[PDB]
This record gives structure tokens, C-alpha cells and sequence, in this order.
């Protein structure tokens, strides 16, 4: 019941601030923090009584407050700083509780920009003989780290059996993906292709199999 | 200096129950009030309750209220998070946090590491493990991809490697997706050179500790 734009992009060097708005009850009557979370890890204490650093948060961390709203403030930002970011508060109602924004995504794009790999798996006749059919299509080494992924059967869209990954980086700190197409082996012989298009910053790179 | 540790990943039925715990390893929770916060897969922070054992007082937050029980034995220094009447909604890591203080409302400063639960009717399943053939359409620039396609398992984890861990550079092992069906799949990848693929031998290890179950799996062309 705090709330903080959902996402922001930024890139190494600038200067961001992520706004927190509450009520009179949470935070126009008590003490701001801030919470980081890095991706895969558990969130970590920033700012604490409004503008305090624990030991260990670099002084490019700080924080603000006035009224029913409270500002996090981060100078001149590295890769390392992209994370969610939560303000969290008291709420001094008589049921009481603590209370968190919905969290700033804070993107950081600060590496070279990269089009995806892609491979597109037909499938194997061993699971053929087990009576299915799976389309793998895998994706990798992309930048920044999002796509979307569309199926085609011969020349039209399929969106029913297309399961599809969030990102994931890698460990060079590319992006990989995976979009999966289940068939039976009907569909999958009684048509001439199918194919994988994978659109990235607005580009399109496709890939295409077909039955043996 | 004081680590918060927390018991294992939990798998559960919707409508059983869970409970997790939280050790203050070399400190005390004598002195501090505690929460449990969890997050949802992509979603936010939300706080579910708390304790503060000085004061013999616990506080819940109200769309939690009579399904979450929090408790501590102050013997072993651990807090405990019951969650009952599980739905599926209940997937979620639950963090442990102490506060700076015996208030809740003071500022939470040190976080355990998470303890993941996942609420579904599936039940455990290993997986069928089938070969990704590299070929033409897989090969470009001398370089060929092959792969094992790691289908309808339950749950989470699985693990893969290729020729028993001796093969490490070109493995590329995706995150899983879920299926409607409840079933978990992933693949796993590696480039290898072209000229390669008549003379060494490529074998993937799945390995799914949740239904004892490792399948070793040659692929060829």
C-alpha cells in the first residue's frame, strides 16, 4: 500500500531516484527504508531511518523524506546496482503492520548490445515413439535481457502449447531464453514447417524445421 | 556478525501445511522482534507477521490471519513460520528478518536466505530424458549444438552435466518452464566443433534428487 514506479532504466554513471508515496498512517508518521534485492538473492537493508547507511553501503546510497513521501537516491550507478528496490515503513494503524512499496525494477544497461543466438530442436523420434512432440527453441547470448517469442505453423501463429522462460543471465552477463511447442505427432506431420520467431529490440531472428 | 539460518525447500499438497524455521546462528533473537516476509515468483515483498518474545506478543497481518502461526523457542534461538490451508497462490520464498530492536517497527537489518515452498497436486515424477541430435540445422561456423531435452518432472530441481562433469566450456543448461499439466521441463546444451561429432562421445547426466531418479543419456547425429 506504498507505491514506487514498477521499473526504471538507467546507465552506468548517472544518477537515479526511486519515489516511495504512503499515507499519514505509514509514512508521514514513521521512518523510511530500503531495501535491495539482487536478482536470486534475499533483500538487504540500504537506508534505514529515513537517510542512515548501515556499515557497508557506499555513500552513493542515500535517502530522503518529507511528508508522505520518501526518495532513494543512487549516484553515479554501476552494473553491480541493478536490482528491485522496496521502500518499506510502519503503518501506525490499530491492526498494525509493516507495509512495502511494490518495488522499483532497476534496470542498468550497461553492457554491448547483443542479438540472440537461436536454435530450433525438432523432435526426436524417440518421443515420437512415445506418442509426442516437443519444439525446443533456445536462446542465447542476447542484450539487453528481454524478447518475445512467436510459434508459427507453416504460415500461421500458434499460441496454444507455447510455453515460454523469463530470462536468465548468463555468466558472461548475456540473456538466455527457451520457448517450448507441444504437439502430437499428427499435427506435427500434417504440416509443411513450423517455426520459432524470436524479436529482439525490435528485430526478428527465425528459425524453421520441419517433419524429417 | 549473527547469520539466520533457515530450514530446506518444502513441497506441498494445496490444503496440507507447512512450517519453516529460522536459527539465529551465533547471536540470539532474545533481545529483537522477528518477521516472516515472503514473495511470490515475480511479485513483491509482503509481510506476514511477526514476534517479539520479550514482550510475549506476536502481530499478524490481517489476509493471513488464522492461517499464519508464528512462534519461537528461545532454547535453540529459533522462530518458526506455520502456514496452513496451503493454496497453490502459497508459492512463494519466505524470508526470516530480525529487527534492529525488539519494535517491529524498526527497521529489519538482518535477512536469512529464503526458504522456498511450491503448493501444487502434482506428484513427484522423474523425468523422461530425450537426445537433441545436432545436425545441419545445428550446426553453423564449424561449431555444432546438441542436447537433452529433460521433460515432465516434478518438482524442482533437476541438475545436468555432460560427460560426468568433464565437459564444462559450450554447456548452456536453460531454466525450466511449467506446464499446465504441472510438469517442469528444461533443456541443456552444449557447442562442440563439427569435426568432433564422428569421435567423442557426448552423454548427459540428469540428475532429479526429488524422485531419486539419474538417467545417463548418449546423444549422437
Amino acid at each position: 500500500v506504498l507505491t514506487q514506479p514498477p521499473s526504471v532504466s538507467a546507465a552506468p554513471g548517472q544518477k537515479v531516484t526511486i519515489s516511495c508515496s504512503g499515507s499519514s498512517s505509514n509514512i508521514g508518521n514513521n521512518y523510511v527504508s530500503w531495501y535491495q534485492q539482487l536478482p536470486g538473492t534475499a533483500p538487504k537493508l540500504l537506508i534505514y531511518d529515513n537517510n542512515k547507511r548501515p556499515s557497508g553501503i557506499p555513500d552513493r546510497f542515500s535517502g530522503s523524506k518529507s511528508g508522505t513521501s520518501a526518495t532513494l537516491g543512487i549516484t553515479g550507478l554501476q552494473t553491480g546496482d541493478e536490482a528491485d528496490y522496496y521502500c518499506g515503513t510502519w503503518d501506525s494503524s490499530l491492526s498494525a503492520y509493516v507495509v512495502f512499496g511494490g518495488g522499483t525494477k532497476l534496470t542498468v544497461l550497461g553492457q554491448p548490445k547483443a542479438a540472440p543466438s537461436v536454435t530450433l530442436f525438432p523432435p526426436s523420434s524417440e518421443e515420437l515413439q512415445a506418442n509426442k512432440a516437443t519444439l525446443v527453441c533456445l536462446i542465447s547470448d542476447f542484450y539487453p535481457g528481454a524478447v518475445t517469442v512467436a510459434w508459427k505453423a507453416d504460415s500461421s501463429p500458434v499460441k496454444a502449447g507455447v510455453e515460454t522462460t523469463t530470462p536468465s543471465k548468463q555468466s558472461n552477463n548475456k540473456y538466455a531464453a527457451s520457448s517450448y511447442l507441444s504437439l502430437t505427432p499428427e499435427q506435427w506431420k500434417s504440416h509443411r514447417s513450423y517455426s520459432c520467431q524470436v524479436t529482439h529490440e525490435g528485430s526478428t531472428v527465425e528459425k524453421t524445421v520441419a517433419p524429417t | 556478525q549473527v547469520q539466520l539460518v533457515q530450514s530446506g525447500a518444502e513441497v506441498k499438497k494445496p490444503g496440507s501445511s507447512v512450517k519453516v524455521s529460522c536459527k539465529a546462528s551465533g547471536g540470539t533473537f532474545s533481545s529483537y522482534a522477528i518477521s516472516w516476509v515472503r514473495q511470490a515468483p515475480g511479485q513483491g515483498l509482503e509481510w506476514m507477521g511477526g514476534i517479539i518474545p520479550i514482550f510475549g506478543t506476536a502481530n499478524y497481518a490481517q489476509k493471513f490471519q488464522g492461517r499464519v502461526t508464528i512462534t519461537a523457542d528461545e532454547s535453540t534461538s529459533t522462530a518458526y513460520m506455520e502456514l496452513s490451508s496451503l493454496r497453490s497462490e502459497d508459492t512463494a520464498v519466505y524470508y526470516c528478518a530480525r529487527h534492529m530492536g525488539y519494535q517491529l517497527r524498526e527497521t529489519m537489518d538482518v535477512w536469512g536466505k529464503g526458504t522456498t515452498v511450491t503448493v501444487s497436486s502434482a506428484s513427484t515424477k522423474g523425468p523422461s530424458v530425450f537426445p537433441l541430435a545436432p545436425s545441419s540445422k545445428s550446426t553453423s561456423g564449424g561449431t555444432a549444438a546438441l542436447g537433452c531435452l529433460v521433460k515432465d518432472y516434478f518438482p524442482e530441481p533437476v541438475t545436468v552435466s555432460w560427460n560426468s562433469g568433464a565437459l564444462t566450456s559450450g554447456v548452456h543448461t536453460f531454466p525450466a518452464v511449467l506446464q499446465s499439466s504441472g510438469l517442469y521441463s528444461l533443456s541443456s546444451v552444449v557447442t562442440v566443433p563439427s569435426s568432433s561429432l564422428g569421435t567423442q562421445t557426448y552423454i548427459c547426466n540428469v540428475n532429479h534428487k526429488p524422485s531419486n531418479t539419474k538417467v545417463d543419456k548418449r546423444v549422437e547425429p
